[PDB]
Parts: structure tokens; sequence; C-alpha cells
RNA sequence: AAAAUGG
RNA sequence: GCUAGUAGGUGGGGUAACGGCUCACCUAGGCGACGAUCCCUAGCUGGUCUGAGAGGAUGACCAGCCACACUGGAACUGAGACACGGUCCAGACUCCUACGGGAGGCAGCAGUGGGGAAUAUUGCACAAUGGGCGCAAGCCUGAUGCAGCCAUGCCGCGUGUAUGAAGAAGCCCUUCGGGUUGUAAAGUACUUUCAGCGGGGAGGAAGGGAGUAAAGUUAAUACCUUUGCUCAUUGACGUUACCCGCAGAAGAAGCACCGGCUAACUCCGUGCCAGCAGCCGCGGUAAUACGGAGGGUGCAAGCGUUAAUCGGAAUUACUGGGCGUAAAGCGCACGCAGGCGGUUUGUUAAGUCAGAUGUGAAAUCCCCGGGCUCAACCUGGGAACUGCAUCUGAUACUGGCAAGCUUGAGUCUCGUAGAGGGGGGUAGAAUUCCAGGUGUAGCGGUGAAAUGCGUAGAGAUCUGGAGGAAUACCGGUGGCGAAGGCGGCCCCCUGGACGAAGACUGACGCUCAGGUGCGAAAGCGUGGGGAGCAAACAGGAUUAGAUACCCUGGUAGUCCACGCCGUAAACGAUGUCGACUUGGAGGUUGUGCGCGUGGCUUCCGGAGCUAACGCGUUAAGUCGACCGCCUGGGGAGUACGGCCGCA
RNA sequence: GUACACACCGCCCGUCACACCAUGGGAGUGGGUUGCAAAAGAAGUAGGUAGCUUAACCUUCGGGAGGGCGCUUACCACUUUGUGAUUCAUGACUGGGGUGAAGUCGUAACAAGGUAACCGUAGGGGAACCUGCGGUUGGAUCA
């Protein structure tokens, strides 16, 4: 059954980028929206929009540069089967800093860089290059 | 044979104890021959084995290596044919055996005429004879 | 394999056996020659390779190869054997150490003398 | 219809 | 599976102290698939080696801890021992004896024998550090400081340095022109580390012992104590380091390797011989692969070999691998434990995260330095010790608790299709047999025959009857079922699936070791049945033979009931569940209004994936959850043991 | 189509004969370790006390208290017996496996391999195998 919704979101993006889809819609959640904000601020997606009330849906507008998807690789790190937590000094660097790592800290979801500045470790949600 | 290994060790020690003691296994007979400067000498050694070395042994006369030789001359034929299908095995040789000069051993003569036996097969014939000669033809 | 399966049953290594069991983790072992003889190599080689059955101090009886040209080894000769199998000889997994114990060095050897226990000419 | 083999 | 002081309680006793520690009594507990019990192996650690790391391997020396001291056992004394150089008892050994009885314990140091591939001198000194005793002096110390042996390792240095064409001889090779050794050597000019000889010379030495002085103390300028002061005095190493002087290149290079891997090639000898070899292989008369020589390559007081560990090996893959066909998806399903789990709010702060505090011996490793002429080596400080406990915080995510929601899951209302299952009944065709009629010489069979059958009337044809088994056509890349499977028609009982439109419940889910159920054919048990077919068997052919293939016969079995077996290329050689990602042409079955919209299914194909073949929205694409399984070919899915079975 | 590549005069299977090696079974035989049920009881320590004996204290001067010795009980080492378990060694003979060498007998598979092959099961046969039943395609053919 459906057990990892975050990995599904990442798959939808990846599969959408590979299929050259303008936007990818999915069932919405607070954590999904948080990650969507981090992706948008880091310039991996164009925009996101949550619509509906009883059953909200999150639509993400994907961005393609020179006919190539901006998100070259998006992979889930921490998963239900194996959760990954890192201290502030152990925070991962994706693509030697050229990529981002979405991390859930005690002060909310943020990039690895931001978390390292705040001196906060947390759960490594995904790597986005 | 448990004491045989001990006997080896015993003979080694005995040789160290007495220079005149000489232990040597005759290869042909396959029997170990003990050499001494006297009967009493050897007797004492054997008694020592029985006690000191705790190796039970019984002395005997060394076996003699004999040989054989044809006392008569006769021309003979050796034919081997085994063909029942596909590659077979044919071979026929007419060899004359004659008593050689005592001590001259083997004096094979290739008197093949008309190249009936090809040159390549000739050495094999001789070699085969030699091996068979090494094996007993009488006893 | 999944992590959960690995927690239940961890990754398993291998025993890895020795090619020279009679040595019993020793550089060399002393032994007495029980039979010195010759044997034919397996195809595609042809020769009369010199070998000797040896009863080691540890109590194992093994076959050892007598390297070099010419040897003075007879039955009841104390020799030192080392590790080293012979490809074309089936069952010979040890080599006699030339120039040690009752084993003599190869004569008329001017190259690789240390490997045949020959003193500097 | 039968129709093996070939260090 | 394990356990009767066993698990606990109560009281008594016992210990320095808690305690089944012990005893009595009472209760019936305790432990274990988070591995008990039992078996095998083993001193543990800081560390060491290898590795980019994660790991793997290891625990010699040094330091901490534990255990043991001829073997088995016991206590005594003492602050401390159930006591290496104490006691008692027993045992095995060795020794003494007057035969009655005695004595002893190198796993302290050295040393001996034995074992082994292999591991050192029966040295010196308590000069120093530390320890026991003593007021102190001092005494004791195989601790310790040092010396001996050993290339065992590590580190530093040397064995000369410039010049030198004569491109000498001499060697090897050569196309006989020459080339190479090779500036290499001679020859010439220098230097002398080190070794050797000679002569100087630290430092490790602190203190202690004499006095002498002041102060303190005291009745006392006593004695004692303290701190100064003064005078002789203490080095095993030791012929110390080091320095200096003298003679003279003198006194000082070897080991392995040159077919590829792998840096280094020719000649000669030998001729599948002798031999070589890590692997691939090499040697049978033009061997860069054997052996020798010349020449070279690499290392160097070492160089090889062997053993051994890690690496390379992503070849157990945590980091970091696979399972359509290479090894690998359980035959299928249900399901407990376990793992994992939609969405929203609040709450808690377990995980997690942050900071702090304590601890994580020293050494080692690492960094920055200092000291030995340098280095090895020694040393100061720092770092690190990634861990653990505690306190104070953060609260997103994960977890717990509480209330929710509907989207997953489920229920109900209605209809549809189906060889889904179980039971009972029935129909038509055909085969066989039995009885009778007609009729007459063949029939049957094969590649060709023959066996066989037939004048005791076959075969053929017609009529009546008996019995068993299977259901032509429909019929289909059709349908139904978890899989195995399921096919005339009818009734009875019963399971699932799908569609339409609503309502209801509210995460009620997914996977699943062990467990349990189902599971073709053959086979097995008992009782029935037996048409046709047919293992076995028989005869006839075929053939060199023919234990076959072919022919004529034919039993078990095939069928039914009940029970057992539990396996198949049980296959899509593709585990299950969920989400996502271009198309086309069909089949089958609902449903809405020619165009839609569901279920299932067949072919083809795009991206992507794949070793390739191929797969391709029914994935072998892209991801997540859980399970099963693989780790070269044989040996072998075999042996042994266990469990199951009537076999 | 193919399991062939000095290329079908290819490749290749099993029994049998001989030699060698490892290993299973085997009347048993000899060791190690160990479970259970008992027996045993040195020394020591603790408890009791037939008897014997006694520096320190008390005393009515007699003795008393207390102690020691001996004895006795409990615990217990050596040792002993019976019966199991496990492990190792060895054993007449025997099963299968592997490696030999131009042996013997066939030709089962690879082409439609000359009866397509293979899987499970059953029966038969010197051997490879053959035959029945059901299953699979990992079979060729189609003019
Ligand atoms: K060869
Ligand atoms: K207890
Ligand atoms: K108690
Ligand atoms: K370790
Ligand atoms: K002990
Ligand atoms: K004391
Ligand atoms: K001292
Ligand atoms: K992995
Ligand atoms: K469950
Ligand atoms: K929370
Ligand atoms: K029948
Ligand atoms: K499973
Ligand atoms: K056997
Ligand atoms: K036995
Ligand atoms: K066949
Ligand atoms: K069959
Ligand atoms: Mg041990
Ligand atoms: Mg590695
Ligand atoms: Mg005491
Ligand atoms: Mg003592
Ligand atoms: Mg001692
Ligand atoms: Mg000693
Ligand atoms: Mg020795
Ligand atoms: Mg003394
Ligand atoms: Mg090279
Ligand atoms: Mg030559
Ligand atoms: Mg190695
Ligand atoms: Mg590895
Ligand atoms: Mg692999
Ligand atoms: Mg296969
Ligand atoms: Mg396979
Ligand atoms: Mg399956
Ligand atoms: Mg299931
Ligand atoms: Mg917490
Ligand atoms: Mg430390
Ligand atoms: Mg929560
Ligand atoms: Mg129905
Ligand atoms: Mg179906
Ligand atoms: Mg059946
Ligand atoms: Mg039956
Ligand atoms: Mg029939
Ligand atoms: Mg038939
Ligand atoms: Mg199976
Ligand atoms: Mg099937
Ligand atoms: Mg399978
Ligand atoms: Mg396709
Ligand atoms: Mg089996
Ligand atoms: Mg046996
Ligand atoms: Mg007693
Ligand atoms: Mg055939
Ligand atoms: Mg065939
Ligand atoms: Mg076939
Ligand atoms: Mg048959």
């Amino acid at each position: 059954s459906m057990q990892d919704p975050i990995a599904d979101m990442l798959t939808r993006i990846r599969n959408g980028q590979a299929a050259n889809k303008a936007a990818v819609t999915m069932p919405s959640s607070k954590l999904k929206v948080a990650i969507a904000n981090v992706l948008k601020e880091e310039g991996f997606i164009e925009d996101f929009k949550v619509e509906g009330d009883t059953k909200p849906e999150l639509e993400l507008t994907l961005k393609y540069f020179q006919g190539k998807a901006v998100v070259e690789s998006i992979q889930r790190v921490s998963r239900p089967g194996l959760r990954i937590y890192k201290r502030k000094d152990e925070l991962p660097k994706v693509m030697a800093g050229l990529g981002i790592a979405v991390v859930s800290t005690s002060k909310g979801v943020m990039t690895d860089r931001a978390a390292r500045q705040a001196g906060l470790g947390g759960e490594i949600i995904c790597y986005v290059a | 044979k448990a004491d045989q290994d001990k006997m080896t060790q015993a003979l080694v020690k005995l040789q160290e104890e007495d220079p005149t003691f000489h232990a040597h296994t005759d290869e042909e007979t396959g029997q170990v021959i003990i050499g001494g400067m006297g009967e009493l000498h050897l007797d004492i050694l054997v008694d020592r084995m029985k006690k000191e070395f705790n190796v039970e042994c019984n002395v005997g006369a060394p076996m003699v290596s004999y040989r054989e030789t044809f006392k008569s001359s006769a021309q003979v034929q050796g034919k081997f044919s085994r063909q029942s299908g596909g590659r077979g095995q044919y071979g026929d040789v007419h060899i004359e055996f004659t008593p050689n000069e005592t001590g001259a051993g083997f004096e094979f003569e290739n008197a093949i005429v008309g190249g009936v036996v090809p040159r390549e097969y000739i050495p094999s014939v001789e070699a085969g004879l030699k091996d068979a000669m090494e094996n007993g033809v009488l006893a | 394999a999944t992590v959960n399966q690995l927690v239940r049953k961890p990754r398993a290594r291998k025993v890895a056996k020795s090619n020279v069991p009679a040595l019993e983790a020793c550089p060399q072992k002393r032994g007495v020659c029980t039979r010195v003889y010759t044997t034919t190599p397996k195809k595609p080689n042809s020769a009369l390779r010199k070998v000797c059955r040896v009863r080691l101090t540890n109590g194992f009886e093994v076959t050892s190869y007598i390297g070099g040209e010419g040897h003075n080894l007879q039955e009841h000769s104390v020799i030192l054997i080392r590790g080293g199998r012979v490809k074309d000889l089936p069952g010979v997994r040890y080599h006699t150490v030339r120039g040690a114990l009752d084993c003599s060095g190869v004569k008329d050897r001017k190259q690789a003398r240390s490997k045949y226990g020959v003193k500097r000419p």
C-alpha cells in the first residue's frame, strides 16, 4: 500500500521531468508543501499551488532550462524502512555544494546550508541536484 | 609395521652408536639389509632394538636379485589387431630372439625390409620390447 | 538483501582453507623421506619428475617435489620442506628445501644459487 | 526401409 | 527447551557489607527464538596490522584489569591471602634412608634436557629511579640501571672523490666492416668519514657524612628540629658520548630477476629429455621461458623464498551487488509474532537535534614545537578518544496519547457475465461384448511382412440387449479460478469478480519467519468398477545385436468413495501490495449520453532499461513497503542427523 | 537449428576391466570428554560431648568458669560401581564419487541427432536408456 508519500512526490517530479510535463499534481500535505517551498526558493521548480479543502491537491510547476529539466537528480535519503538523522557537523553536501539537501530541523524544513548556518542537525529528507 | 617406523629410527640411532653398523635397504629386493663386522655385533644390535628401542625384529638371509635369459634361439611373430569400428589398433611384428653374449644385455636389430614397419613405429616396437624384457619373461 | 533481513541474518564471510595444511602455519617443517621415486606429469607435459613421500614431525605424510637437477635423497633422509605446489604433478603441494638438513645443494649451479642452496662459487 | 563408429 | 535453593516471600543464622549467602517454612515460580540450555573455541582492554573509508584481521613488546603457580582440595595467620620462593591433606613424579621414616616443586633471573622451522649470558652494579626494614646510618632488591649474543626489525653512515680515450687489453657479440663492456680499468691528482692507533673529555650526582651559624624549642647558649654556611666525598655502564691528532684508498658488495603480467636480451648447450612454473604456459634441433656465458634491470648489508594477515575482491556489496535466459522468486494462498503505514488539530518529548557538565588512564595515533650532529629515538603542549550519563533547551519529522476527517480499506442497496466449486439426475453419438438373421472367403496389419483372426461361418450388413468411459459441432491469442485446474443438458447447495447510482463505517491497512490450508500426473491403503486405452509381460518384425522404435495381444493403472503422498519445465523459468511515466490495433464483459466511461485480456511499439536477447502503463521504466532466495564448475540437493510418510 | 570451430572423418553418454585418491555404511575394537544414580570420606572448619587434661580469672580454697585433647556428627577431595550421551581412531567387507591410458560394449544427447528434447512419477532393461501417464518449449518442418 501507499506508505511513503514524500518519495511519491519526488517520483512524480522525476517522472514528470523525464516526460517533459509542464506541471505535476499530487495529493497535498503540510510536509510536501514545506519541501515545495524549499525547491522553489532554490530554483528547482517554478511555482507551487495548493487547491481544495476536504481533499487538497498540490500542483508543482516544473522548470526546464535549455530544453533540459533543472532537476537532474532527486533522490529520497531517509525512508520509512531506514530513517537517516545527521548532526550539524555531519550535514551532507550534494554535488560538492552545487546541489541541495532538504533537511527537517527543529526549526522546520530547510536546506543543508541554512541548517549548517543555524547550527542545527536533523532528518535528511532528500538530495536534489 | 608400527615398529617398522621405530626400526628405521632404531637403525638410525644404532648407526650413530656404532660406526661399523651399516643399514641399507636393497631396492631390488625391497628388504633392509643390516651389515656388521661380526655375528655377535649384529646380535647385540638386534637385542638392543628389542629392548632399548622396543622394536621386535627377526633376522633373515638377504634375498638375492636374479635375472633371466633365453637359452634357445627362435624366430617369432607378434600380431595385435583390434578393429571393430572407427579408429582401430593394428600392429604386427616378426621378431627373432637369440641368446646374446653374457653381459651384452639387449642387442636389438631393426632388420625391417621393404619399410613394412614405418620408421616412426620402429622405436616404439623396440621400447615395448625393452619394457617387456624388464618384466619377468620366465619367473 | 534488505536491511531488515540482514539484521535477522548478517552478511556471511568465507572460511578460506589453506593449500598447505601439513605445514600447519609454519614456514617450513622437518620430515623423514619414506620413499624417493619419480612420476610422470599430467598432459600436456612429459617427464620423470622427482618426488619423495615424507612423514613430517607433526605426523602427516605428504609428497614433496625435489627441485633442481640431481639429488642425494634416499629413504630415511631427513629433509626440510616448504610450501609450493607443482601444477602438473597431482598431489604435490610442497617443495624440498635444497641445501638444508640432509638435502644438498644443486651442483654446477651459478645462477639463482640461494634458491638451490649453493654457496658462492 | 535401413543408415554404427572415428585417441 | 532449561531450572527444586530452583523463582519469590517470611523468619532464623551468616558476612565488613547487600543478597538463597545459608537453613527452615510457605508460595510456584524463573529463564528462553531479543537464542535460553548445550557443544566448540577463547584471557579482556588501551591498542597493533591492513584499508580512502566503512570494514577485515589481531591482542608479541608497553600500560590497565583478570586468572593461575606440580595436580586435586582445605583452611590458618593477617589491614589485606584461601598465599610463586607459607601451612595441612590426597595424588603422581624425583631424591634420601639405618626400612622405622624423611625431603622437594624455575609459568622469579640465568641456565640444562626435551620438543620445535625457530628465539639470547649460569654477566655487572645497586652509581640512578622505585620498594621493604630502620631514628638514622645502613642493609636487602635477578625490581631496576646497564653490559653479552643474534642483520630480528628500524634508522643513519661507509665501502672513496675529481680527472682519465688508450675509447688499452680482455670478455661477449658481429652482418667480420664493427659494436658492447666503458671513463669502466689502468694512469693522474686529492679526501680520509668509519674502522685502526694515540691523546684529551663531559653528563647522568640528587644526596648523604662531617663540621659552623642563626632561629625555633626548652629550665637550659641542653638535646632535637629547620634553613643557611663550610669541608672532604659518592658512577655499574666505562677504554662513556664527544673532541683532537697520526698512517693510508687503504680495511669494507651482495642478492634476485630479464616470454606476458613486469623495469631489464642475445649467444651457446640440451632437445617433450634434463628441466622450469604465481597464473597463462615453456621444452619434441635456430629455447629472449631449461642450464651456462655476455649484457641489462631492480634493490642493497642486504637480497630472495616460505608461512601469515589485510588489500586489490563492489568476490557477503552498512557504505557498496544480484535473482526472465548467466547462481538465485517458496507451486499457491491465509495468517500470528515482527517490519512498515493516509490525512488534520492538540498534547507529550521517546527517537532526533542544540548547548552545557561529568567521564572516556597514561602511552600510542594526529598537529604545532623542543632535544639527541641528522634520522630512527625521546619529549612539552594541543587535538582526538567519534562513546556514555546527567541537566537545560527545540519541536519539523518519526514515536506515544487524545479528538478528527475521508481519499485507503470495508459494508449495504441493484444488475451483469462466467468450463468457479460440491451434490444428484438425464440425453445423444461411438467403441466393446452378448444373442439372433443375411451371406461367403477372406479379414486385419505394415515401409514391406508376419504374429493374430476366419469354413467350429470370419470380415461385412441388419435387429435386440448389457456395461463402462468421455461429452463432436458450439470452441475462440474465449471465459472462470489463489494456484493446481475447470467444457453435453437439467436441478439443488455454494464462492468470487465487475458495473451504475447513493448511503453507511472511519485507517479498520500492506507484507509476513514460524504455523496452517490448498496443491497436475504418477504412486500407496481399503472397498467398488472396468467399455476404450495401456506401464509390465507375450509373440511377430526390424537389426550386427534390438531388453527399443513398428505390428498383434495385454495386466496394474486410468474410473468411483474415503484416506495417504506433497512433488512437476507446479513456467510468464518474472513474490506480493501501492503510486507514477508517450502511443496504436484488437478480443471479452458492464455502463452513460455516434461520442464517451469502467473491468479483464491479445498483439505491436516510444522513452527508458538491458550483456544482449528482449521488456515496454498487464515493465524487465521510475520509486516506496515487506518477504523469499543467490555467491565458480563438479562432488551434490548427495551423505550423516532430525522431522514427516504405510511405502 | 546447433552443445560443431584442423569445424560431422565434429562433439559426446553410461556400464564393464585395471590402477590410485578422498569419503559413506559396517559384526565390531580402542581411546577422550561428559550426564545421571549411588558408594566413599584424608585433612580442615563448624556442631555435640564417653573420657582425659588444665599458667593468667573466681573461690567457701575443696572446687568453679573457661579452655585443650580425644571421641562423635555434618560438609567434602582422592577413589569406586552401574548405566547412558558425545567425540576421535580403527575394522573383514561393502556403496557411491573423482582422477588416470589410443582397454571392452554399444551410440543416449547436440541437426527434426535420424523415435524432438526435457520435468515429475512408475515399471522394465548389460549399459548409455526404453515404455506408460500428465506437464513444458528451453523443438525442426510448412513448400
Ligand atoms: K609440454
Ligand atoms: K543459590
Ligand atoms: K531470606
Ligand atoms: K579491536
Ligand atoms: K589450579
Ligand atoms: K599486619
Ligand atoms: K638502589
Ligand atoms: K546493499
Ligand atoms: K501481523
Ligand atoms: K511529534
Ligand atoms: K485391463
Ligand atoms: K514471501
Ligand atoms: K571404501
Ligand atoms: K564405529
Ligand atoms: K532418445
Ligand atoms: K518418463
Ligand atoms: Mg586457552
Ligand atoms: Mg576496500
Ligand atoms: Mg582473620
Ligand atoms: Mg609468598
Ligand atoms: Mg619457584
Ligand atoms: Mg627462566
Ligand atoms: Mg630438536
Ligand atoms: Mg640475598
Ligand atoms: Mg617489458
Ligand atoms: Mg638453441
Ligand atoms: Mg601471501
Ligand atoms: Mg571487501
Ligand atoms: Mg554479481
Ligand atoms: Mg540452465
Ligand atoms: Mg537460472
Ligand atoms: Mg511463482
Ligand atoms: Mg498474503
Ligand atoms: Mg529526548
Ligand atoms: Mg588517552
Ligand atoms: Mg504526532
Ligand atoms: Mg454462481
Ligand atoms: Mg483469471
Ligand atoms: Mg491419479
Ligand atoms: Mg487405487
Ligand atoms: Mg492395445
Ligand atoms: Mg503396443
Ligand atoms: Mg521443487
Ligand atoms: Mg499449470
Ligand atoms: Mg521455480
Ligand atoms: Mg513490445
Ligand atoms: Mg534427499
Ligand atoms: Mg568408516
Ligand atoms: Mg573425618
Ligand atoms: Mg542417438
Ligand atoms: Mg532422439
Ligand atoms: Mg532435441
Ligand atoms: Mg520397454
